[PDB]
């Protein structure tokens, strides 16, 4: 699931 | 729309090992597939176009193969700077669609955190709130425990953690734990302690300070 | 070189519209199409649409009615406007250019605009020093930082000494507090012997509230 704070999948 | 399924969701390897990313399409798409790298806070970076065609300025360790429904992005010898998420894209059928991505994680030797503690600034206290910060720097693996204590009272639920993404140069993580209280409670107590548990320590490390 | 620069990140009220400008250079809009892609928690990477060299537009099926793309070739500008945003439209929006004029292999991307759909108000952060001390020193290495507290919406950028300091910098992912405001810390480790000689400043920039703060960080 994509996280807008890090731009990484979390 | 074409469904693109990437597997697995997480890959974990060590530097120098070969690694492969899989992309499966819901129906044949010939060789119409592109591959992207996304780093922390970055935009996607084009690695390979049309299943196997090289892209200018992209390291030779990246290559792609496949046709039909089953495709593979390969790194022949993984480097620490390859820590990212990877996405495939089909464009045989309108509209162009992307898979959900695979996360690349790197293994390394266990590294104990360096622990630092920062009292709230007088500046922040002027506003009626105190933040006490405990920093765990450059450690591996990710799992660690931070336990706060104010005058031997174990704190619970009044702190938040944040963990950086894996470092691109040394593969370690960093963690910050912020304990938040009012100015009044802060002024009511003396000893502020952050106890850190990690695999690379042979016992818990406590950093503390006396207010004033 | 080829570049795509997007307008600053911003808040959008629910049911209201999103406007982003993509300013390009290194190539002419009359020769290449410009595409729009977003990245959300719910649906990952999602192609939204395109404006071609001649001004024709395509919109991905779910957006044919709420999406509008226009451009000014002479000004090298492409304008994106989407209508009636719900909260699941919170995402990163990118403009992109392909390798060849007709194609879809996106070799050049904008930096991306973080778009937050929320009814709340913008709020600038307060910046507090994380002062180096003996409790933050080890082996002649001191740690020091800045606490960037109580802002909305994301993001804030933080640099050190106006970009000249980057090694040993860790800027933590923002965490949402109970108040609905975000917070983060940025730390750096330096030689302790340089604390009496060097200045350390965190440059904090929160565009949505037009808040720029340089915070000097000193041993206490």
């Amino acid at each position: 699931q994509f996280d807008l704070s890090t731009r990484r999948l979390k | 729309d074409i469904l693109l399924t990437q597997s697995p969701v997480i890959l974990s390897v060590s530097p120098g090992e070969r690694v492969s990313f899989s992309c499966r399409a819901s129906q044949s798409i010939g060789t119409n597939i592109h591959w992207y790298q996304q780093r922390t806070n970055g935009s996607p970076r084009l690695l390979i176009k049309y299943a196997s065609e090289s892209i200018s300025g992209i390291p030779s360790r990246f290559s792609g193969s496949g046709s039909g429904t089953d495709f593979t992005l390969s790194i022949n010898s993984v480097e620490s700077e390859d820590i990212a998420d990877y996405y495939c894209q089909q464009n045989n059928n309108w509209p162009t669609t992307f898979g959900a991505g695979t996360k690349l994680e790197l293994k390394r030797t266990v590294a104990a955190p360096s622990v630092f503690i920062f009292p709230p600034s007088d500046e922040q206290l002027k506003s009626g709130t105190a933040s006490v910060v405990c920093l765990l720097n450059n450690f591996y693996p990710r799992e660690a425990k931070v336990q706060w204590k104010v005058d031997n009272a174990l704190q619970s639920g009044n702190s938040q953690e944040s963990v950086t993404e894996q470092d691109s140069k040394d593969s370690t993580y960093s963690l910050s734990s912020t304990l938040t209280l009012s100015k009044a409670d802060y002024e009511k107590h003396k000893v502020y302690a952050c106890e850190v548990t990690h695999q690379g320590l042979s016992s818990p490390v406590t950093k503390s300070f006396n207010r004033g | 070189q080829v570049q795509l620069k997007q307008s600053g990140p911003g808040l959008v009220q629910p049911s209201q519209s999103l406007s982003i400008t993509c300013t390009v250079s290194g190539f002419s809009l009359t020769n290449y199409g410009v595409h729009w892609v977003r990245q959300s928690p719910g649906k990952g990477l999602e192609w939204l649409g395109v404006i071609w060299s001649g001004g024709n537009t395509d919109y991905n099926t779910p957006f044919t009615s709420r999406l509008s793309i226009n451009k000014d070739n002479s000004k090298s500008q492409v304008f994106f406007k989407m209508n009636s945003l719900q909260s699941n439209d919170t995402a990163i929006y990118y403009c992109a250019r392909a390798l060849t004029y007709y194609d879809y292999e996106f070799a050049y991307w904008g930096q991306g605009t973080l778009v937050t759909v929320s009814a709340a108000s913008t709020k600038g952060p307060s910046v507090f020093p994380l002062a180096p001390s003996s409790k933050s020193t080890s082996g002649g290495t001191a740690a020091l930082g800045c606490l960037v507290k109580d802002y909305f919406p994301e993001p804030v950028t933080v640099s050190w000494n106006s970009g000249a300091l980057t090694s040993g910098v860790h800027t933590f992912p923002a965490v949402l507090q109970s108040s609905g405001l975000y917070s983060l810390s940025s730390v750096v480790t330096v030689p302790s012997s340089s604390l009496g000689t060097q200045t350390y400043i965190c440059n904090v920039n929160h565009k949505p509230s037009n808040t720029k703060v340089d915070k000097r960080v000193e041993p206490k």
